[PDB]
RNA sequence: GGAUGAACCGAACGCCGGGUUAAGGCGCCCGAUGCCGACGCUCAUCAGACCCCAGAAAAGGUGUUGGUUGAUAUAGACAGCA
RNA sequence: CAUAGCGACGUCGCUUUUUGAUCCUUCGAUGUCGGCUCUUCCUAUCAUUGUGAAGCAGAAUUCACCAAGCGUUGGAUUGUU
RNA sequence: AGCUACCAUCUGUGGGAUUAUGACUGAACGCCUCUAAGUCAGAAUCCCGCCCAGGCGGAACGAUACGGCAGCGCCGCGGAGCCUCGGUUGGCCUCGGAUAGCCGGUCCCCCGCCGGGGUCCGGUGCGGAGUGCCCUUCGUCCUGGGAAACGGGGCGCGGCCGGAGAGGCGGCCGCCCCCUCGCCCGUCACGCACCGCACGUUCGUGGGGAACCUGGCGCUAAACCAUUCGUAGACGACCUGCU
């Protein structure tokens, strides 16, 4: 069976505009600009709203494998709209048993230094993705705040920090040390 | 993106098959590969036809699906397509292709004489314009 | 034909292109293939890389110097594929192979010459859009080719000189179209003859 | 059995007259075969499984091709059958859209061979019947029941790949 | 003042996979790639022209090193426009992939 | 059947063509990967193995037993007279690799340097570069040379200098100079060309090439030993005395 | 013809020309599909490619497709949000 | 505590590093055990690189995956494997 | 002295795609999910480097033959030829590219008079189209009309530029000499009209090898043996030396 059409329409807020070039989406909002292409997916992109900016994606004659990509793009566009208007803020908590984790933020929040994870003298230097700003919060005792436009880059940057602080040759169930992501919040809370 | 859609009343062009080079109209669609096709004014009775020998044109007719040939014939006659089709670039390109193919040896000779003279005058004018545009000396 | 046929390998399938060319060179037609790094192979990149790595392992255990000479240049990889499709162990096959020349990028013997393309061996038409393919240039680079970097910079130079040549040709074409407007009173007689006989719609 | 372009055959046959039943009852079957030779062969094969008949013990009184009543009307066919898989016999109900009854059975033979690797000698059609759109159950058929149906042809693959075999301009697909 | 003959390529002899009938040969006329196009070239005359070391006669001309082998097209081979040809003497195998002229002498039009 | 006890194989497989070296000088085969940030410097130099001796020095390796102690270390004395640059070669980066774009030599080639081109300096009339050097003074040749320089300045990617060692300073019986291409690193192609131009017909001391307490690599040809048995060529295990056909061989 | 093979498929044999087939084939080697072939299925980080035949099982898959049975759903399914 | 680790009763395979079964090649002869030397290959991985699981607190240990690149000894006894 | 021993001393290396595996975003399945599309980290694995040899594989550069007739090269397409090897029978002098999109053109902005952005105009079964384009060959004599007359043609001179990935190629100036010829439609006749016959028509002054004459510009060398050396070595080969 090949479905004739599996469309899905997203809604663009008026404060942000979208310009389409082929299958490349350009999102221009208050918090910055985001570009992401979708040439790897054979879809038709249409802009319905000259008045309220409805964006429609269409797939013609697709099988069950490729109708899943239709909403996959739609979620990506919603993430782009979310980023350019609210931004993604990730909170990571450093947990430890006896050796307190020491975190030093380098220039512009683009580089993070982890000093005394599990009490070993090795110094971990994890480099964030461009456009992602990390910082030590003043809100709590152990919190790292990662703010950036793209959820792709921010969550990837946070996961790099978490995977770096990985216990080895020990019972990971008992040894609970490591920096873990707590919540996936936003900025400006609008 | 797309502008030409397979739909009831769409006028298609028969590239190949037993009815190649004719205009047809779609009555209904079947099995995502064929359709009910009936062009009455182009001398094509109603029959199934695959989409691989269909090229979508820019003309869509207004009649209900699975209508009889009488309604389609009136829909083809009223708001006629024959005059509209022959005025398009697409038809005359096909028309020019036909007369080029059947151009005779003497007709080939006359064109070559015509092509020889026309190219020389135009190339002379281009040379005239080239030196005309050669009078440029500006900081 | 009697002239030298030149084919651009960009967006072409390896086996599909080689079969058509191998028939041509047996017919006494000189064929030159440029930009062999642009040849695409069906199947995803990792599987294609595994195929060549198995090919690498095939060597004479007694003396690898006499073993299968594993070529790493994209031109040579396409060249070896055509050799398989030809009776290279014969005098006719060697003569057929000598009528074939392969190149990476576009050398100055063919940079100023228009390149033909085989529709029947094109990636865009002989491969379904959702299927995975690999680039011979990237595959050659990851298996041992040492000139992917220089080729890209050299090809960057050629595109720039081609664009300037192209834009000059546009200006001539733009000049011609306006020129045809000026010579209109004395040209319509010959133009109408072409209208009657198909040419110049 | 082989295939091709199947035709519908109305086959009427009965037992030979014997001095117990002077006129044994007549039986009618619809056989889809490439030609009437196969249709008469399959008719004896079918009456044998149902009645206690034989080709030598009976005769066929009529064998005529069945012309479709409305070959210019689009209609949905519901086809009931039985067939032998590699590990058992299964009944099936498949729906296809076609102009003629014979075409629909032809589609079913192609579909069963493609989807279940069933050869024609194992497929055993038992009833073909035209049904209304609202009674159709296959979503593949139901997507065509649209009075305002509209779709484009997105990716027109080039078919004249060897005319010309060599050229200078890459083909276009958008139309 | 003109080519006056159709270009053809001596592809090879008519053959099976493991057998070779050298008395007849297969040709490929340039621009002819379909079986229905070959109808014009059925019955036409084809010749193979080569050169040699010794001088030979020339009908109505000075002796030269030009030699020629005569033949004609009998039927079309396959669907792709290839044709069969019978010559007075079987074509030497060194002529494979070389020009064969189509003389148009038995013109049916 | 497998061998009873697995042992490491004899002899490296990274030097398998165990043949006489086709050269006597020993070619560089790899120059340092040039970067434009560093200033202009040279990379290679030629020396002659005079011999060996040993020294006594203080060790500054903390945590070691010889820290702040006295040790002896064998050292090698290699005579390195200053070189003389006589030519410049620039290379162009082809898709097939590298090829010699153009070579420019200098005037006043030393007599010992000219001996390299002659297999028989005695019977020769010493004719090399006699007509080539005549272009260094005429109107046409100097005009031609500048075009070669600018062409090398706009096309080549790496330039190299040819230098010969002054054999007259050395006490060897050999009077024939040794020529070697030396890559010029550290800068733009234009700047290194200008520097190579200013060092033509000049003497390059080793101090301008190397420095104190730095690590370098040595390229050369080992001592010839002639035909040798497998026991010495590959350091295989000897066979016992009871062997019939001899014991300095390989059994299987 | 089955790449190759005493038995398999076809077909048995004086020397030749023409035409037509069998079994099998028609991307290249290599003769033939350089048909605008038809319908679908299938992505394999050891795919698959034809009697003999030259290599695989039981058992699993929420990969995908078809079909059977049963059930729920505008007297509102299912899922998410207390 | 079925499945951390084991798998009775049953059941389907794989390997040709054993011993069987057969006698197709060799009887106008292919040198028959074992040891020494020496090279290569395989993985059903003993150790080493990187991982998952454990009734993995650490340490020690077991199972499993990618994996054959490197390494896998010196001796008494016996011709011995 | 030479050879020589973990029996003494020295030295032994960087990168990439990635497996297993751990993850990101995210559907399928308005939930979840490492996976379907798309991303990340990742190794004694693999490959490359470093190192070893260097193709019936290329590059650049030098010097290129006597003091006596003595060879040779370059320039002449200079002439007359001899022998051999054969193919061929108009050219295209070029964008990048995508295919669920393109192509061309135009107005405003910034990029140093031209590119690239955005409005606009057109085309899209490609017609500013390789199913295409250009040249197109019987030749001359009267003979008019249109095209031109800022024109063409010089194996005619000197100069300039571009092209280096294999540039061996392309373009442009200034001077001199020819025709006012060639392009099309017309007028006017002529040519061996060789009496039906094939290899005709082209590249083409084809390529290669001697060799005669003929002008100018020219150059006057190495290799190998023998000998010597021993950084080398079975012999060869290799490193060397010789008013
Ligand atoms: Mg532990
Ligand atoms: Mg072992
Ligand atoms: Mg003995
Ligand atoms: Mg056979
Ligand atoms: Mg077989
Ligand atoms: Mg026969
Ligand atoms: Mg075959
Ligand atoms: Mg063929
Ligand atoms: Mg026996
Ligand atoms: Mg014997
Ligand atoms: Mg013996
Ligand atoms: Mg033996
Ligand atoms: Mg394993
Ligand atoms: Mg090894
Ligand atoms: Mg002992
Ligand atoms: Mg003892
Ligand atoms: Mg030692
Ligand atoms: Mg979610
Ligand atoms: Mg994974
Ligand atoms: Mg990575």
């Amino acid at each position: 069976m090949k479905t004739i059409l599996s469309n899905q329409t997203v809604d663009i807020p008026e404060n942000v505009d979208i310009t389409l070039k082929g299958r490349t989406v350009i999102v221009k909002g208050p918090r910055g600009t985001l570009r992401r292409d979708f040439n790897h997916i054979n879809v038709e992109l249409s802009l319905l709203g000259k008045k309220k900016k409805r964006l429609r994606v269409d797939k013609w004659w697709g099988n069950r494998k490729e109708l899943a990509t239709v909403r996959t793009i739609c979620s990506h566009v919603q993430n782009m709209i979310k980023g350019v208007t609210l931004g993604f803020r990730y909170k990571m908590r450093s947990v430890y048993a006896h050796f307190p984790i020491n975190v030093v933020i380098q220039e512009n929040g683009s580089l993070v230094e982890i000093r005394n994870f599990l009490g070993e003298k090795y110094i971990r230097r994890v480099r964030m993705r461009p456009g992602v700003a990390c910082s030590v919060s003043q809100a709590q005792k152990d919190e790292l705040i990662l703010e950036g436009n793209d959820i792709e880059l921010v969550s990837n940057s946070a996961a790099l920090i978490q995977q770096a602080t990985t216990v080895k040759n020990k019972d990971i169930r008992k040894f609970l040390d490591g920096i873990y992501v707590s919540e996936k919040g936003t900025v400006q809370q609008a | 993106v797309f502008r030409r859609f397979v739909e009831v009343g769409r006028v298609a062009y028969v590239s190949f098959g037993p009815h190649a080079g004719k205009l047809v109209a779609i009555v209904d669609v079947i099995d995502q590969n064929r359709a009910l096709v009936d062009g009455p004014c182009t001398q094509v009775r109603r029959q199934a036809m695959p989409f691989k020998c269909m090229q979508l044109t820019d003309f869509i007719l207004k009649f209900p699906h699975s209508a009889h040939q009488k309604y389609v014939r009136q829909a083809w006659q009223k708001a006629d397509i024959n005059t509209k089709w022959a005025a398009t670039r697409w038809a005359k390109k096909i028309e020019a292709r036909e007369r080029k193919a059947k151009m005779t040896d003497f007709d080939r000779f006359k064109v070559m004489k015509a092509k020889k003279m026309r190219n020389r005058i135009i190339k002379n004018e281009v040379k005239k314009l080239q030196k005309a545009a050669l009078l440029k000396a500006s900081p | 034909e009697v002239q030298v046929l030149v084919l651009d390998g960009r967006g072409h399938l390896l086996g599909r292109l080689a079969a058509i060319v191998a028939k041509q060179v047996l017919l006494g037609r000189k064929v030159v293939v440029v930009r062999c790094e642009g040849i695409n192979i069906s199947g995803n990149f990792y599987r294609n890389k595994l195929k060549y790595l198995a090919f690498l392992r095939k060597r004479m255990n007694t003396n690898p110097s006499r073993g299968p000479y594993h070529f790493r240049a994209p031109s040579r990889i396409f060249w070896r594929t055509v050799r398989g499709m030809l009776p290279h162990k014969t005098k006719r096959g060697q003569a057929a192979l000598d009528r074939l020349k392969v190149f990476d990028g576009i050398p100055p013997p063919y940079d100023k010459k228009k390149r033909m393309v085989v529709p029947a061996a094109l990636k865009v038409v002989r491969l379904k859009p959702t299927r995975k393919f690999a680039y011979l240039g990237r595959l050659a680079h990851e298996v041992g080719w040492k000139y992917q970097a220089v080729t890209a910079t050299l090809e960057e130079k050629r595109k720039e000189k081609a664009k300037i040549h192209y834009r000059k040709k546009k200006q001539l074409m733009r000049l011609r179209k306006q020129a045809e407007k000026n010579v209109e009173k004395k040209i319509d007689k010959y133009t109408e003859v072409l209208k009657t006989h198909g040419l110049l719609v | 059995k082989a295939s091709g372009t199947l035709r519908e055959y109305k086959v009427v046959g009965r037992c030979l007259p014997t001095p117990k039943c002077h006129t044994p009852p007549l039986y009618r079957m619809r056989i889809f075969a490439p030609n009437h030779v196969v249709a008469k062969s399959r008719f004896w094969y079918f009456v044998s499984q149902l009645k206690k008949m034989k080709k030598s013990s009976g005769e066929i009184v009529y064998c005529g091709q069945v012309f479709e009543k409305s070959p210019l009307r689009v209609k949905n066919f519901g086809i009931w059958l039985r067939y032998d898989s590699r590990s058992g016999t299964h009944n099936m109900y498949r729906e296809y859209r076609d102009l003629t009854t014979a075409g629909a059975v032809t589609q079913c033979y192609r579909d069963m061979g493609a989807r279940h690797r069933a050869r024609a000698h194992s497929i055993q059609i038992m009833k073909v019947e035209e049904i209304a759109a609202s009674k159709c159950r296959r979503p593949a058929v139901k997507q065509f029941h649209d009075s305002k149906i509209k779709f484009p042809l997105p990716h027109r693959v080039l078919r004249r790949q060897h005319k010309p075999r060599f050229t200078t301009k890459r083909p276009n697909t958008f139309f | 003042s003109g080519r006056l003959w159709s270009k053809a390529i001596f592809a090879g002899y008519k053959r099976g996979l493991r057998n070779q009938r050298e008395h007849t040969a297969l040709l490929k006329i340039e621009g002819v790639y379909a079986r229905d196009e070959t109808e014009f070239y059925l019955g036409k005359r084809c010749a193979y022209v080569y050169k040699a070391k010794n001088n030979t006669v020339t009908p109505g001309g000075k002796p030269n090193k030009t030699r020629v082998i005569w033949g004609k097209v009998t039927r079309a081979h396959g669907n792709s426009g290839m044709v069969r040809a019978k010559f007075r003497s079987n074509l030497p195998a060194k002529a494979i992939g070389h020009r064969i002229r189509v003389m148009l002498y038995p013109s049916r039009i | 059947s497998h061998r009873k006890f697995s042992a490491p194989r004899h002899g490296s497989l990274g030097f398998l063509p165990r043949k006489r070296s086709s050269r006597h000088r020993g070619k560089v085969k790899s120059f340092p990967k040039d970067d434009p940030s560093k200033p202009v410097h040279l990379t290679a130099f030629l020396g002659y193995k005079a011999g060996m001796t040993h020294i006594v020095r203080e060790v500054d390796r903390p945590g070691s037993k010889v820290n702040k102690k006295e040790v002896v270390e064998a050292v090698t004395i290699v005579e390195t007279p200053p070189m003389v640059v006589v030519g410049i070669v620039g290379y162009v980066e082809t898709p097939r690799g590298l090829r010699t774009f153009k070579t420019v030599f200098a005037e006043h080639i030393s007599d010992e340097c000219k001996r390299r081109f002659y297999k028989n300096w005695h019977k020769s009339k010493k004719k090399a570069f006699t007509k080539y050097c005549k272009k260094w003074q005429d109107e046409d040749g100097k005009k031609q040379l500048e075009k070669d320089f600018s062409s090398m300045k706009k096309y080549c990617q790496v330039i190299r200098v040819i230098a010969h060692t002054q054999m007259r300073l050395l006490p060897l019986r050999q009077k024939k100079a040794h020529l070697m291409e030396i890559q010029v690193n550290g800068g733009t192609v234009a700047e290194k060309l200008d520097w190579a131009r200013e060092r033509l017909e000049q003497q390059v001391p080793v101090n301008q090439v190397f420095g104190q307490d730095e690590m370098i690599d040595v390229i050369g040809v080992t001592k010839g030993k002639g035909y040798k048995g497998v026991t010495s060529r590959w350091h295989t295990k000897k066979l016992p005395r009871k062997t019939h056909r001899g014991l300095r061989k390989v059994a299987c």
